[PDB]
DNA sequence: TAATAATAGTTTTTAGTTTATTGGG
DNA sequence: GCTAATAAACTAAAAACTATTATTATG
């Protein structure tokens, strides 16, 4: 939540991410507790700013996938507002999720695909 | 500078809401346009720098970007506009429903899952700072997806989902005669007894026209009050009460109506050619001789300290004239920006005053070249309503203290005394004239007017609205309360042949 | 929430302008 | 109208002398006639100012018929100020070296008044006489004199080097001179003037006889020669069955300066070679211009701007009928706080003069509305171009007569709202009681009202309503310095305007001690200007 | 008016600098219609809006009479708004861009006007003298200096006074971050060199600068400082020849010590250049020196590579000045230019 | 090789004008 | 019976308020 300089809360993303997908080696699940107080801090004070956030999602999805289901919506709705790199981190967001193949392709012409995709960003 | 308001309007197109039990009485569809237009004119008037859109579904035929059948969006969010109110008051009336029906489908089936898709990729659509998403449905009927256990099952999953990512839904009872039939099927579904077979929850207020700026929270500036020289600590100062002037004109041509900008320039006479500041000479004749000077002495000349408050002592509430006025007051609140801890300090002094009664007196310096008055800081505490809500501000009062040369001399005055029956006289009318004063009880009629006719003018009425002035007496009432106290006071003390006019 | 404007959320219901009564 | 003016200053030497540390009183008594003469010239009063001196090294009256009147040499005659005046103040005038009894210099100036008033007429006739009262005097003439300012009314007002009733400040708080110092002649002078101008005047004679460092900060010197307010005729009116002629004044009012800032030429130093024009050209088509009276204003609507003349607006406008003052209602004083009282001035109305009954209805109404702790609402029109506004009528009772003040109210436009915190109910910036008792005791060290001794009165260390607004003081003492001295940097503000800015020392002293305590107890932190 | 504005004025700029003198001739007018614009009241442009005054700063026209009357209205505007800006006492020393501005400009002007003839000369340099911190990115003081480099004979005989403090800011400058403002400050430093040492060549009282100014800092002395100081013993031989000229060949004579030590990597070219002034000053060359010095050139010529462009471009404008200082003497011409020539 | 930091862009007064308009003589 | 300011409305103008964005730092 120290959002003061980048490596700070990069960092503790990189971990806890980390962690999330190493917890118990994937064998074992009672640390979802974990995984709620990660998320709610996420909604604390994050979702009012949401551009270390979007970060720190990022991060996290690129470290754990099934984490991103809690803010699919969400992970939308700040879609067209970006317009740098920004935009282009909370793309690989949604290529962490195979498991959202639920329905994706009204969401990405309704999120307007075709202009970020024209665009030449490689 | 905090976020901004969303407004999304969302109406059922089907059979329901152009019909009515009693057609005296306004169908819901057209009622809600009127209540559209009135939201509007106030949004016009108050925070037109918001967004606001149209959408309707279950009608016939869709347009949309989303491409979801039976849903159409009307507007855009955008700011209000005369083409907007012109546009939905082509279709108001028993006979714009009519066209609306004929050009327009309605009665459809629809997804309330398609609607809340179709409104949430709006939202995504404003890329600016917003703090109020508020989505209003009309309609009144809470089965038409009960009647599909899957589509309602969706539809509040969809809705909890929207809710829970700051979307707020607010409900707009319609005039149901079976009833609107709340807690069936909304209440655990919109976020937040009776079965309201009216539709009047707050539509009074919705339907109701207001004439406010409402401008945003701001700070005027934060001064920095310094005790005696290095003990200094941040405020805020704010006006609760500050005048409403009507907008300056906007500078425009005859013959195209766009604005014209207007350029000024100082130049010479003899020559007529352009000139420059360096060219222009403060001058001030006095008597016969001329003193020349320059602009930066002019502001040098206000320059004695730095912006800030300079404190010059303490002083018993009682030791202020009360016909002592000279400038609308302020209002001081503790900073805790520049000096961190002086809210602690704030909280000491105004408990300590308030015991003491006393008020503090400051040297005020507003900004850079300005001149130090003198400010009296009486103690404000806070007091809260019936339901706990701030009606007084925690703080401080800084009224202004007019010097010796900001008094005006009069020609004297005697005194000339009345006897004790004439005050009883005065105390009976007085009392046939009572009542309470709140400060929310009288407008400028006058602005008032002015944008009524504003309005008038830009929506091209043949007519504009009068507007209620308070502030003239009803005669009629008030002799009539009191009938025989006013010349029986004035038999008291005027002559019978001498009248108050000559 | 009570004593809140609903067309404009952060601002406080308006009431039509009471007038004068008489006691 | 116009008001005969003069100033009997004493060349004495003995005022030419003063305590080291202590401004000399003649060069105090030089700076109040340079900060008065400064005021009647850069104000443009029509008032003659004459300049009569006593004391001088030598004599000029037309009295002096040998032995009569000596030592007085008059330096100016009865006629408007200038520059000019200033200068010899600043200049020409020096301490003398003889002394000479001011009754003879008293009517010395009032027969040139006498032989100066003719010709004209004069609004009021007044001198101002500034001495130490070391000087010995002749108590001949007081029956005389009183006489004659009896039969003519010229009015006097006395000012001191040394106060009226340790620390030193000129034209601020703080003892002028200790009172232990004055020489019996000076106690003699005192005595004499007291009961002069106690039997001239009455109960309020010394209320006139001053200090120069006190009268630096008041208008007690141009207290006698100011202008009363205008009335504002009108008729106040209750239903449509009451009526009462009225006479208000604005009581408060905002002063502003009166002569703007001409431009002139920087070179010729002229504003006709210089003058100025405006040009509306079109944003577009490589400035086109649109000619002058083809603008015509709009306004922005919402998201749209109309074309709207003011033609249109004028026929449309809500008129206000007339000057009109009519009484809206009445509610309870405690219903209004300070917080709602708007606009720029105070309107202490009045009902119109000699009218015995509209007196006796206004002093019922004020017995009335104060026994019930009442107050009214009414509203005001100045005229038909007016904007009609709502305010406040609240008693005000003098010793002397009873009054009603008009201040205008506000209206729900006028009116905003910002939400706060409820900063008593701040777990995290709860005082603690060190710190409390430490503010208390700064308070005590602080508060400039003292409890006045054997009675329930309450005294000001800071009378701020009787000082003027110190702009104007600089102001002038730099246009002076231009026109003296068009070649020099401006004079920094004068120690004495500090004085007068600075509240009383003792206090300081007093809060020393709990001012070190409120910084050592409280942790305030800083950043970067 | 706003960041496309300030892109398109510096479009225009960089257009003159790059297309001049063949048909941009229809800028007159236009010249004219922007001092009327920049002329007007309503000061809405911002100070990096300021550029207008590069953009008034002109080269690529002849400049006819008409901008020679419009420049003396522009220069007393650049000294009023100086007085304005640079004053802290109204508390506004806000110089963002406007002082750079106003510096491009009298560039871009002085170039062929106001010379050293009349008082005001002095009265803009004093704006120079004033010239502490610039946040990270100094701008205007690395503009002062680059017009005091262009115009520093603009400003004779009244930079003789404040020599000492002239100097010391000038190190100061270039012993600074931001190796743009050191070169700058390293530019103006040696255009102040030469001006002072025409100065009290052509002074009669060169003894009276001599022993209060430079002999102090010369011995003083003992990074590049070392060869800024190479720099001014040579550039300070020539005033030496009017009075003590007996000692100048004395200095050349201990010159040769000093690239003994040299003999056995940046300093070349201060020594050729010094040598080179010492020798044009010198009449009678020790013969002894002739080889000595043949090596050394040979070396340096030999030492032309491990070097960036800049310092070859530096040791090649050395090497054309030495061949101009042995020009003088005929037979010394043809042999050692022979010699150099064969060893090379 | 990629992070921070003054920094200009919309509101809002407010000092100096500009309007004729009542008030008289 | 001989003309007389005046606050309102109108400007300019100046500051405070969020809101960003080169810039070294390091390699």
């Amino acid at each position: 939540s120290f959002v003061r300089y980048k490596e700070v809360y990069a960092a503790a993303a990189e971990v806890l991410g980390l962690i999330l997908r190493y917890v118990m080696e994937r064998k074992n699940i009672l640390e979802e507790s974990l995984c709620e107080l990660v998320a709610k801090q996420l909604k604390q004070h994050q979702n009012t700013m949401e551009d270390k956030f979007i970060v720190c999602l990022n991060k996290v999805t690129k470290s754990f996938p099934p984490l991103a289901d809690r803010f699919m919506n969400a992970v939308f709705f700040l879609l067209p507002k970006f317009h740098g790199v920004l935009k282009t981190l909370c793309l690989e967001v949604v290529l962490c999720r195979v498991e959202g193949m639920t329905e994706l392709y009204f969401q990405l012409k309704s999120k307007d695909f075709v202009q970020v995709m024209r665009h030449r960003d490689d | 500078y905090s976020g901004r308001d969303s407004l999304i309007f969302l109406v059922d197109a089907s059979k329901a809401m152009f019909e009515s039990q009693s057609e005296d009485e306004l169908t819901p569809f057209d009622m809600s346009i009127q209540c559209i237009q009135s939201v509007y004119i106030s949004k016009i008037i108050s925070s037109d720098r918001d967004l606001l859109a149209v959408v309707f579904y279950g009608t016939e035929k869709d347009k949309n970007s989303v491409n979801f059948k039976n849903i159409y969006v009307l507007q855009e969010l955008d700011n209000p506009g005369a083409k907007r109110i012109l546009e939905l008051d082509q279709f108001k009336g028993q006979q714009g429903q009519k066209r609306f029906q004929d050009m327009m489908g309605h009665g459809s089936d629809y997804s309330l899952s398609e609607v809340l898709w179709v409104c949430a990729n709006l939202f995504s659509d404003v890329q600016f700072k917003m703090s109020h998403k508020r989505i209003m449905l009309f309609t009144n009927e809470d089965n038409p997806h009960g009647n599909d256990s899957a589509k309602a099952s969706r539809a509040r999953t969809k809705a909890g989902d929207l809710r829970d990512t700051g979307i707020f839904l607010d409900l707009m009872h319609l005039k149901k005669p079976g009833g609107f039939d709340i807690s069936l099927f909304y209440r655990d579904i919109i976020s937040i007894l009776r079965v309201h077979f009216e539709e009047s929850s707050k539509l009074e207020d919705l339907l109701r026209k207001v004439r406010a700026k409402e401008t945003r929270k701001r700070a005027l500036s934060r001064l920095k009050l310094k005790l005696n020289k290095d003990i200094v600590i941040s405020v805020g100062i704010y006006n609760l009460v500050q005048k409403a002037l009507k907008p300056p004109p906007i500078k425009l041509y005859r013959e195209t109506n766009e604005p014209v900008k207007t350029k000024t320039r100082t130049f010479n006479t003899s020559t007529g050619g352009l000139l420059l500041p360096s060219d222009t000479k403060r001058s001030q004749i006095y008597g016969s001789r001329q003193i020349i000077l320059e602009k930066e002495e002019t502001e040098e000349l206000k320059r004695f300290d730095d912006p800030g408050l300079m404190l010059m002592g303490f002083k018993p509430l009682v030791l202020l004239k009360k016909h002592h006025y000279l400038r609308p007051s302020l209002f001081v609140y503790p900073e805790e920006s520049l000096v961190i801890g002086s809210s602690t300090l704030f909280s000491a002094l105004l408990i300590k005053c308030l015991e003491k009664e006393v008020a503090a007196l400051c040297r005020y310096t507003p900004r850079r070249n300005i001149p130090p008055y003198f400010v009296a800081l009486v103690p404000q505490e806070e007091e809260l309503d019936d339901q706990k809500i701030q009606v007084t501000p925690p703080g401080f009062q800084l009224v202004f203290l007019p010097f010796a040369d900001d008094k005006r001399k009069m020609p004297f005055t005697e005194k000339i005394m009345a006897t004790p029956e004439q005050v009883g006289k005065m105390k009976a009318i007085v009392e046939k004239l009572r009542f309470t004063y709140r400060s929310d009880s009288f407008e400028n009629p006058v602005l008032q007017q002015h944008f009524r006719n504003l309005e008038a003018l830009a929506l091209d009425l043949m007519e504009p609205e009068q507007a209620v002035d308070l502030t003239l007496p009803k005669v009629e009432a008030m002799n009539k309360r009191l009938g025989s106290l006013v010349d029986e006071f004035k038999e008291l003390v005027y002559p019978p042949d001498y009248n108050p006019e000559g | 929430c009570p004593g809140e404007s609903l067309i404009n959320p952060g601002f406080k219901s308006k009431k039509p302008a009471g007038g004068v009564d008489f006691d | 109208n116009k008001a005969a003016v003069v100033l009997c200053m004493d060349v004495g030497f003995t005022m030419s002398n003063s305590i080291p540390g202590i401004e000399s009183p003649f060069e105090q008594a030089k700076k109040v006639i340079t900060m008065f003469v400064q005021r009647q010239v850069f104000a443009e009063n029509k008032d003659e100012i004459a300049l009569v001196l006593f004391g001088t090294d030598g004599t000029d009256n037309p009295l002096s018929g040998g032995d009569q009147y000596q030592n007085i040499t008059v330096h100016r005659h009865l006629m408007l100020p200038d520059f000019d005046l200033l200068e010899d103040i600043e200049s020409k005038i020096q301490p003398g070296s003889q002394q000479a009894d001011f009754l003879d210099a008293l009517i010395v100036s009032m027969d040139v008044i006498q032989h100066e008033t003719i010709g004209k007429k004069f609004e009021k006739r007044h001198i101002e006489i500034f001495t130490d009262l070391s000087s010995r005097f002749s108590k001949s003439q007081l029956d005389i004199i009183i006489h004659s300012l009896k039969k003519c009314d010229i009015s006097l007002q006395f000012f001191l080097p040394f106060s009226l009733g340790g620390p030193f400040r000129l034209g601020g708080h703080g003892p002028s001179f200790p009172l232990k110092g004055i020489t019996e002649q000076q106690k003699e002078g005192l005595e004499i003037v007291k009961m002069v101008m106690i039997s001239l005047e009455g109960e309020d004679g010394l209320d006139e006889i001053y200090s120069f460092s006190e009268s630096l900060r008041k208008l007690c010197v141009f207290k006698k020669i100011e202008r009363h307010s205008i009335h504002w005729p009108c008729r106040l009116t209750i239903g449509s069955n009451l009526s009462i002629r009225i006479a208000a004044y604005k009581s408060i009012l905002q002063e502003r300066v009166k002569k703007t800032w001409t431009v002139v030429d920087a070179k010729t130093l002229k504003k006709e070679d210089i003058q100025k024009e405006t040009v509306y050209c079109l944003n577009d088509d490589d400035e086109t211009e649109v000619l002058k009276e083809d603008i015509i204003q709009g306004f922005r609507y919402g998201s749209d701007i109309v074309p709207f003349s003011k033609v249109d607006e004028e026929q449309m406008k809500y008129k206000s009928e007339g000057k009109c003052f009519s009484v809206l209602g009445f509610c309870k004083s405690s219903q209004v706080q300070r917080r709602f009282f708007m606009g720029n001035q105070v309107l202490k109305v009045f009902a119109a003069r000699d009218d015995e009954a509209a007196a006796v209805a206004l002093s019922s109404l004020i017995h009335a509305l104060d026994d019930l702790d009442m107050v009214a609402i009414v509203r005001y029109a100045y005229d038909k171009r007016a904007n009609p506004q709502v305010g406040v009528a609240f008693p005000h009772i003098k010793h002397n007569y009873e009054c009603l003040v008009y201040v205008q109210l506000p209206f729900m436009e006028d009116l905003r709202q910002y939400m706060f915190s409820s900063l008593k109910n701040s777990k995290k910036y709860a005082p603690t009681e060190a710190q409390l008792n430490a503010v208390d005791a700064l308070i005590d060290s602080m508060s400039l009202a003292k409890k006045d001794e054997k009675t329930d009165t309450l005294e000001d260390l800071f009378p701020t309503t009787k000082i003027p607004n110190p702009r104007f003081q600089r102001l002038f003492q730099c246009l002076l310095h231009r026109a003296l001295h068009p070649r020099e940097p401006l004079p920094p503000i004068q120690q004495h305007i500090w004085n007068m800015l600075n509240p009383p020392a003792e206090v300081t002293t007093k809060s020393q001690i709990p001012l070190s305590k409120i910084k050592t107890l409280f942790p305030l932190i800083e950043a970067k200007k | 008016c706003k960041i496309p504005a300030l892109d398109l004025l510096i479009k225009l700029l960089q257009t003159f600098r790059s297309s001049r003198l063949m048909d941009e001739f229809k800028i007159g007018e236009l010249f004219s219609k922007f001092y009327g614009e920049l002329a007007l009241k309503k000061k809405i442009p911002d100070t990096v809006l300021e550029k207008v005054y590069e953009l008034l700063g002109l080269l690529g026209e002849v400049h006819p009479s008409e901008m020679i009357n419009n420049a003396e209205n522009l220069f007393r505007a650049f000294l009023g708004e100086l007085k304005t800006q640079m004053t802290s006492a109204v508390r506004e020393p806000k110089l963002p861009v406007l002082a750079g501005c106003l510096k491009g400009l009298s560039s871009l002007l002085c170039n062929f006007t106001k010379s050293m003839e009349e008082d005001p000369q002095t009265s803009r340099e004093i704006f120079n003298f004033v010239l502490q911190i610039d946040l990270k990115r100094y701008a205007v003081p690395s503009a002062g200096l680059r017009l005091f480099a262009l115009h520093a004979s603009q400003f004779s005989t009244c930079l003789l006074d404040n020599y000492v403090s002239l100097f010391e800011v000038l190190l100061k400058w270039c012993a600074h971050t931001n190796v743009e403002l050191k070169k700058a400050a390293l530019s103006a430093l040696e255009s102040f060199l030469k001006q002072v040492s025409n100065m009290v060549a052509k002074n009669a009282e060169m003894h009276k600068n001599k022993l209060q100014y430079f002999m102090e800092q010369f011995y003083g002395i003992i990074n590049k400082e070392l060869s800024i100081a190479i720099r001014g013993y040579g550039l300070f031989a020539g005033p030496c020849k009017v009075i003590n000229a007996k000692d100048v060949d004395f200095m050349y004579v201990e010159l040769i010590q000093r690239c003994k030590q040299m003999f056995l990597v940046y300093q070349m070219p201060s020594f050729l250049q010094s040598v080179a002034s010492v020798l044009l000053y010198l009449d009678t060359v020790p013969e002894v020196y002739t080889p000595v010095l043949e090596h050394l050139v040979v070396m340096q010529i030999d030492s032309f590579p491990q070097y960036s462009p800049k310092m070859q471009l530096v040791c090649c404008r050395a090497i054309v000045k030495v061949f101009l200082a042995l020009a003088a003497k005929g037979p010394v011409l043809r042999n050692c230019i022979s010699t150099v020539v064969h060893q090379g």
